[PDB]
């Protein structure tokens, strides 16, 4: 709300390359909770691995995202993040990716956020802390997409993209992890994909 | 070099797809032979619970 900052001021791709996927089959079943799983646990294993997609994804364009090329963390001119953890900032794309990275690792590292051990329960506020934690994730596909379409397409990995993207984007919704207003910058490649 | 996320995503999308026929293939099974040696709804109810105790508990070890 202070750290997800729209443009109202400013007047509004190729990225429907949204065809180009890997073999996702039947996704929308594959992020569904199976019967007598636990939500939290079920949450937990994706969100991890999300975040590593989310991690080699960055890897890749990271030489192409610079202080020059990308001054103020942003997906698009209407939509801008400023960082702040509770525990807010104008800086620029690489800047804001670090924080955030460095932030979703040491949660996931917290073995009171996620319990690695059998037996140790999820603390009482982990769906909170999750949803923090993919509403975040969801800027590095979203700045990517706005930002590095041209070098993720000159790595032709548009389709690893578009694939760890929308099975992201499935979980997502079958869970309602994400409020619609932050998925904005991303409407209409979302709406292509479902 | 993108080589490591490509690779990655290839594998990664019939990971998923394997983890969750395992998941079926697993449930199948128990209701299978449950059903076979004819268990009390109760004994029944019991031992699916156990099998979704230690599914759970096996990505809970994935993701460790
Ligand atoms: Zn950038």
């Amino acid at each position: 709300s202070k750290t997800f900052k729209p443009k109202k001021n400013i007047p509004e791709e190729l990225l429907k390359h949204a065809e180009a996927t890997l073999g996702s089959g039947n996704l929308r079943q594959a992020v569904m909770l199976p019967e007598g799983e636990d939500l939290n646990e079920w949450i937990a294993v994706n969100t991890v691995d999300f975040f590593n997609q989310i991690n080699m994804l960055y890897g890749t364009i990271t030489e192409f995202c610079t202080e020059a090329s990308c001054p103020v963390m942003s997906a698009g001119p209407r939509y801008e993040y400023h960082w702040a953890d509770g525990t807010p900032i104008k800086c620029s794309a690489p800047k804001y990716i670090d924080y955030l990275m460095t932030w979703v690792q040491d949660q996931l590292d917290d073995e009171t956020l996620f319990p690695s051990k059998i037996g140790v329960p999820f603390p009482k506020n982990f769906m909170s802390v999750a949803k923090t934690i993919l509403k975040r994730l969801f800027r590095v596909y979203a700045h990517i997409y706005h930002q590095h379409f041209d070098s993720v397409m000159q790595l032709q990995e548009e389709a690893h993209l578009n694939t760890s993207f929308k099975h992201f984007i499935f979980f997502v919704q079958e869970f309602n992890l994400i409020d619609r207003r932050e998925l904005a910058p991303l409407q209409e490649l979302i709406e292509k994909l479902g | 070099s993108p080589q490591a996320f490509k690779f990655f995503m290839e594998q990664h999308v019939e990971n998923v797809l394997k983890s969750h026929q395992q998941r079926l293939h697993r449930k199948k099974q128990l209701e299978n032979e449950m059903m076979r040696v004819g268990l009390s709804q109760d004994a029944q109810d019991q031992m699916r619970k156990m099998l979704c105790q230690k599914e759970s508990n096996y990505i809970r070890l994935k993701r460790a």
